[PDB]
C-alpha cells in the first residue's frame, strides 16, 4: 500500500556530510524502517534502522559515531545522516520497511521483534564522493518503423534520468548506460522506436533530469 | 567478508532447479528467521522469502526457502530466464545487534539463443553543430553472448582517435546493450562525405552509415 | 482457583482465561497460584476481591466505547498469548495513534435493572521517554465519573523493580454505576480502559483460602 | 535486595517547603517526586508546597511513610527532589510486645 | 585549597555603573562571599555578602539601592555590581569567603550562620572613577652585581602590573610605587638586580601590564 519515496541524487567532497530523506505516501511508523546501501560492485551493505514509534535506533557498528537516522512523526519522513564521507561511502542508498499490520500491536518488545522482511523498498538515492566539479549535461535531439532520441552530453555525475512525454510514452523507451570519457565526464543517450508513419504528427518531447547540478531540461525531437 | 557465507555465483539452463545456500552462526541464523532478497542492480531489491519459509506475496511457488540449524537455502525449481539476478540471505544477529545480509549470489541463466546486434547510428545535430563540437553515436543493443569490437571508419579511412566505448550490459530482456561515442572537430565531419560505425559480433560485421546532406 | 487467583480471573490474565463467566458458590484460592501478565497493584485489593467474592459470578458484558484518534489493544511482552504479546483479556490498552493521543471523554449510561462493575486501570511508566512514547503528553491523568462519584488518578513515572521483564506498573481500580446513573470517562493519558461490565450479584456467594483437595 | 531470614521495616520521608524559592534552593528542580516500591507494591508521594503554621521556627514539614520489604524481594527508591531518606531497616518481630498510655509511676 | 581570582582593573565616569568578578577555582558556594573596598587613606569598608547555595544578600544600609551582589552557580563566579558611581567610590574592591567544611549542613538557619572569619582572600580590583580620558603607557627598557630594569611612562589610572620573564625571575625584583605627575598622568620603574656576569647569556623581558586601557607590552632589556 505505501509507497517510499527518497530524496534525490547528490555529490559530496570528501570529508563532508549527507542527510538523505524518506517519504513513506502513508503512515509507516510503528516497525523498522531499514537503510541500506550498495556501492559500486559490492553486495547490499546494512546501514541501520529506526523504529519511528519509539524513536528507536540501531546501527551497524561499523558506522557508529558518523551514521545518524532520524524520524519525523508528522510527515512520515525518516532520514539518513552519514557523516566524515570517505569515497567508500558512494554508493546507492536504498530506506525501506515491511508492510505487515496487526490488530494487537505490543507496546514493550524488544527491538527486533519489530524488524521484518523489507518488501517496500524505496527507488535509491544516489550519493558520490568526489572533489571534482558538478557540471550539468547538454541536451541535443537525434532526429530520425523508425528510431529517434536525446543525446545527453559531458556531465557529472551520475545518475541522470529520461522519461517521455512527462511519463506518457514507456514502450519503445531504451535508454543506455552511460560513458566513462576520458575527461571524466559521463554522456548516455535514450531512444525510443515507433511507427515511422506516425512521426508526421504526434510530438515527442525528453524530460532529461540531472539532480546533482539541480538541472531539468525539456528538448523536443522533430525529423 | 560479510558475516553470512554465500557462493558467489550460481547458474542453470531453463527449467533446472538451483539451490543458493547461506552459512551462518548460532547468533544469526541458527537464533533468528531468515529472509532472501532479489536484485537486477540500479532498481531495487524484492523481498521473496520471509520467516525462513514462507513466500512473500506475488513470488511463483517455484521460489522456495528453508533453514535447519545455523545455514539456511534458498531452492528455485524449474528456473526461468527472469530469474537472471543476484540473491541475498539476511537475517538478525543477537551479537551483531542489528541486521547482516550475505554477499550475495549471482544467477546465470544460460542457453538463450545466439541474437546479433541492432545498431542505429546517428549524426551531430542543429545545435551541436553550432556549438563548434561533433558527436556521432552508436547504439547496439539486443545482442548475446555480450562481447562486440567497435572500429570507426571515416569514409573508409579507419579512425582509432577520440573513441570512447562503454563495456557492454545486460538490458531487461536478458540480451546485452553497448554504446560507441566518436567525437571531432566540426570541420572533421563537413568535410569527409560519410562516416561508418563498424560492429563486431562473433566473427559477423553489421554497419550502418551516416552523412552531411 | 487452581493456579489462579480471584483478581487474576478477573482481569483476564492469558492462563486464567477458562475463568471467564464463572459462577460459584465459594472460589477456593490455592496457595500456589501465580501472576503471569503486566505487573499490577490493587489499592484497596481486599475491598475488591471480597466484593466480587461475595457477588459470586464473572459473568461479563462488553460494551462499545467511542474511542477516538487512538489505538486499541496495546500488548506487552510481560503477559504474553502464546508466543506473541498479549495483555489482560478484560481490559484495553490505549495508546497514539499516528503521532497524537487526543483527549478521550466516553460516556455509557446504565439502563439495566442491576448494578455494573467497571474494572479499569492506571499506568505507570518506568521512565518520561516511555510516557511520551505511548500517550505524547509528558503528564497524564484519568477520571471516571458516577453522578455522586469520581476518582481522578494521576499517573507516576519511575523505576520499580524488574517483574516478568518491565519497572513498570498498572494499578487497578474500580466504579459501580448503579441504574439511572452514568459513567463517565476522562483521560489524556495512561488509562487502562475497560470493555465493559461486570454484573453485580447478591447472594450467598464467598471466596477461602486452602489447599485441602476436592472430593466428591 | 532482601537476602535475609526476616521482614524488613524502612521509614523513609517527604519534604514539603513552604515557600517555591526553597524547593528550587535545597533541590534545583521545581516540582520533586518519591517513589518507594518493591514487587508487589508501590507509594509514589508529590511533596507539595506552602506554609503552614510556624512551629520551632518552621512552615515547612516532613511526611512519614513506611515500607515492609519480604525476604526474597527487594526495594527501589526513585527521587528527583525532597526525599527524606532512609539510613537503613528495623528488624521486624512477632510476640507479646504492645504500648500503653499511662503516667502511673513504675515500682520494684 | 580554593583561591578567587577577580576581574581586571576599570575606570569609570561618574554616575555610570560598575560590575566586578571573582571566580573561584573549586566549589564555594555553601558559605558567605564578601566583598569588601578600601578607598584611599581609609579603612576597610564591608559592602555585602551573598551565600550561593540560596542567593541570600545581605548589604550595608548605606548602600541599599545601588549594590547588587550577585551569584552564579556553574561558573563558581560571584558578581559586585555598584550603580551611581561617585568619586568615593574609588577604592580597591575585595572578594573573600571562608574555608571551612561541614560533613553535615545546615539547610535553614539564619544568614549570619552561614558568615565566617575570611581566610581566603582575591588579589583585589581596582576600580578608579573619574572624568578622565585612559591613557596607555609607553615602555622603554633601562639598560645597565648590575641592575636592569624598564620605564613606564605616562599612563591613567593606576594600576600597573610588572612581572619577569613570565613570572620566572622573582628573586631581585623591586617595582616603584609610581609618581603623580603634575600632568595627572603616572609613571613607574621595575628593577632586577641580577649578577653582572650573566648579562652576556641570560635574557631578560618585562611584562607590563595596565587592564584600564588594554594594554599589554613586552619588553626586552639588554646592553
Ligand atoms: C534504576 O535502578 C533499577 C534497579 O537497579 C534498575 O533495574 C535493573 O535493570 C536491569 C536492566 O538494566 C535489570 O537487569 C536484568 O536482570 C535480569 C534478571 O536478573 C536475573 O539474573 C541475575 C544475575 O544472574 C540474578 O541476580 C537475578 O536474581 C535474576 O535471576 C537479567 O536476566 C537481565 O539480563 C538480560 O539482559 C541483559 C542486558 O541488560 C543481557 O545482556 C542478558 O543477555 C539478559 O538477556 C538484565 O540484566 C535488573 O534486574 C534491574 N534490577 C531491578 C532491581 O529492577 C533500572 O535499570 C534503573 N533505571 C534506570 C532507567 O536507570
Ligand atoms: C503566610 O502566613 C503565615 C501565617 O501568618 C505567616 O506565618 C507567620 O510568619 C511570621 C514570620 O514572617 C512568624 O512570625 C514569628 O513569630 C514568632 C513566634 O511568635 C511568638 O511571639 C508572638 C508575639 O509576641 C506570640 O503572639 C506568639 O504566640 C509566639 O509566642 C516570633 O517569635 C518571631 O519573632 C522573631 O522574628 C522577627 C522577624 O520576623 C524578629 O524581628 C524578632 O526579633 C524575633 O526574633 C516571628 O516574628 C509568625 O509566627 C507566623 N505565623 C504563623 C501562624 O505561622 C507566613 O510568613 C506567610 N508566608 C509567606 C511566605 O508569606
Ligand atoms: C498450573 O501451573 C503449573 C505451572 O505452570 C502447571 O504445570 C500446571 O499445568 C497448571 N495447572 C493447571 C491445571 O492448569
Amino acid at each position: 500500500e505505501v509507497q517510499l519515496v527518497e530524496s534525490g541524487a547528490e555529490v559530496k567532497k570528501p570529508g563532508s556530510s549527507v542527510k538523505v530523506s524518506c517519504r513513506a505516501s502513508g503512515t509507516f511508523y510503528k516497525y523498522a524502517i531499514n537503510w541500506v546501501r550498495q556501492a559500486p560492485g559490492q553486495g547490499l551493505e546494512w546501514m541501520g534502522g529506526i523504529i519511528p514509534f519509539f524513536g528507536t535506533t540501531n546501527y551497524a557498528q561499523k558506522f557508529q559515531g558518523r551514521l545518524t537516522i532520524t524520524a519525523d512523526g508528522s510527515t512520515n519522513t525518516a532520514y539518513m545522516q552519514l557523516d566524515s564521507l570517505r569515497s567508500e561511502d558512494t554508493a546507492v542508498y536504498y530506506c525501506a520497511g515491511p508492510s505487515i499490520t496487526e490488530s494487537h500491536y505490543c507496546l514493550d518488545c524488544a527491538a527486533k521483534d519489530y524488524y521484518y522482511g523489507l518488501d517496500v523498498w524505496g527507488q535509491g538515492t544516489t550519493v558520490t564522493v568526489s572533489s571534482a566539479s558538478t557540471k550539468g549535461p547538454s541536451v541535443f535531439p537525434l532526429a530520425p518503423t523508425a528510431a529517434l532520441g536525446c543525446l545527453v552530453k559531458d556531465y557529472f555525475p551520475e545518475p541522470v534520468t529520461v522519461s517521455w512525454n512527462s511519463g506518457a510514452l514507456t514502450s519503445g523507451v531504451h535508454t543506455f548506460p552511460a560513458v566513462l570519457q576520458s575527461s571524466g565526464l559521463y554522456s548516455l543517450s535514450s531512444v525510443v522506436t515507433v511507427p515511422s508513419s506516425s512521426l508526421g504528427t504526434q510530438t515527442y518531447i525528453c524530460n532529461v533530469n540531472h539532480k546533482p547540478s539541480n538541472t531539468k531540461v525539456d528538448k523536443r525531437v522533430e525529423p | 567478508q560479510s558475516v553470512l557465507t554465500q557462493p558467489p555465483s550460481a547458474s542453470g539452463t531453463p527449467g533446472q532447479s538451483v539451490t543458493i545456500s547461506c552459512s551462518g552462526s548460532r547468533s544469526n541464523i541458527g537464533g533468528n528467521t531468515v529472509n532472501w532478497y532479489q536484485h537486477l542492480p540500479g532498481m531495487a531489491p524484492k523481498l521473496l522469502i520471509y520467516s525462513s519459509n514462507q513466500r512473500s506475496s506475488g513470488v511463483p511457488d517455484r521460489f522456495s526457502g528453508s533453514k535447519s540449524g545455523t545455514s539456511a537455502s534458498l531452492a528455485i525449481s524449474g528456473l526461468q530466464s527472469e530469474d537472471d539476478a543476484d540473491y541475498y540471505c539476511a537475517s538478525w544477529d543477537d551479537s551483531l545487534n542489528g541486521v547482516v545480509f550475505g554477499g550475495g549470489t549471482k544467477l546465470t541463466v544460460l542457453g538463450q539463443p545466439k541474437a546479433a546486434p541492432s545498431v542505429t547510428l546517428f549524426p551531430p545535430s542543429s545545435e551541436e553543430l553550432q556549438a563548434n563540437k561533433a558527436t556521432l553515436v552508436c547504439l547496439i543493443s539486443d545482442f548475446y553472448p555480450g562481447a562486440v569490437t567497435v572500429a570507426w571508419k571515416a569514409d573508409s579511412s579507419p579512425v582509432k582517435a577520440g573513441v570512447e566505448t562503454t563495456t557492454p550490459s545486460k538490458q531487461s530482456n536478458n540480451k546485452y546493450a553497448a554504446s560507441s561515442y566518436l567525437s571531432l572537430t566540426p570541420e572533421q565531419w563537413k568535410s569527409h562525405r560519410s562516416y561508418s560505425c563498424q560492429v563486431t559480433h562473433e566473427g559477423s560485421t553489421v554497419e550502418k552509415t551516416v552523412a552531411p546532406t | 482457583g487452581i493456579n489462579c487467583t480471584l483478581i487474576d480471573a478477573l482481569l483476564g490474565d492469558p492462563h486464567c482465561d477458562g475463568f471467564q463467566n464463572e459462577k460459584w458458590d465459594l472460589f477456593v484460592e490455592r496457595s500456589k497460584a501465580f501472576s503471569n501478565c503486566y505487573p499490577y497493584d490493587v489499592p484497596d485489593y481486599a475491598s475488591l476481591r471480597s466484593l466480587v467474592a461475595s457477588s459470586g459470578t464473572l459473568e461479563f458484558i462488553n460494551e462499545g466505547f467511542n474511542w477516538t484518534g487512538v489505538t486499541q489493544n496495546g500488548g506487552s511482552s510481560a503477559c504474553k498469548r502464546g508466543p506473541d504479546s498479549g495483555f489482560f483479556s478484560r481490559l484495553n490498552w490505549l495508546y497514539k495513534s499516528g503521532s497524537t493521543y487526543p483527549v478521550q471523554n466516553v460516556t455509557m449510561p446504565n439502563n439495566d435493572n442491576s448494578d455494573k462493575l467497571y474494572i479499569w486501570g492506571v499506568h505507570h511508566p518506568s521512565t518520561d521517554k516511555e510516557q511520551t512514547n505511548l500517550y505524547v503528553q509528558a503528564s497524564g491523568k484519568v477520571t471516571v465519573s458516577t453522578k455522586r462519584s469520581q476518582q481522578t488518578i494521576i499517573p507516576n513515572v519511575g523505576s520499580r523493580p524488574w517483574v516478568r521483564g518491565l519497572s513498570s506498573r498498572i494499578s487497578i481500580y474500580w466504579t459501580i454505576v448503579k441504574p439511572g446513573d452514568i459513567l463517565v470517562i476522562n483521560s489524556n493519558g495512561n488509562l487502562i480502559a475497560p470493555r465493559g461490565y461486570f454484573k453485580m450479584r447478591t447472594g450467598k456467594s464467598s471466596i477461602m483460602r486452602s489447599d485441602a483437595p476436592i472430593g466428591t
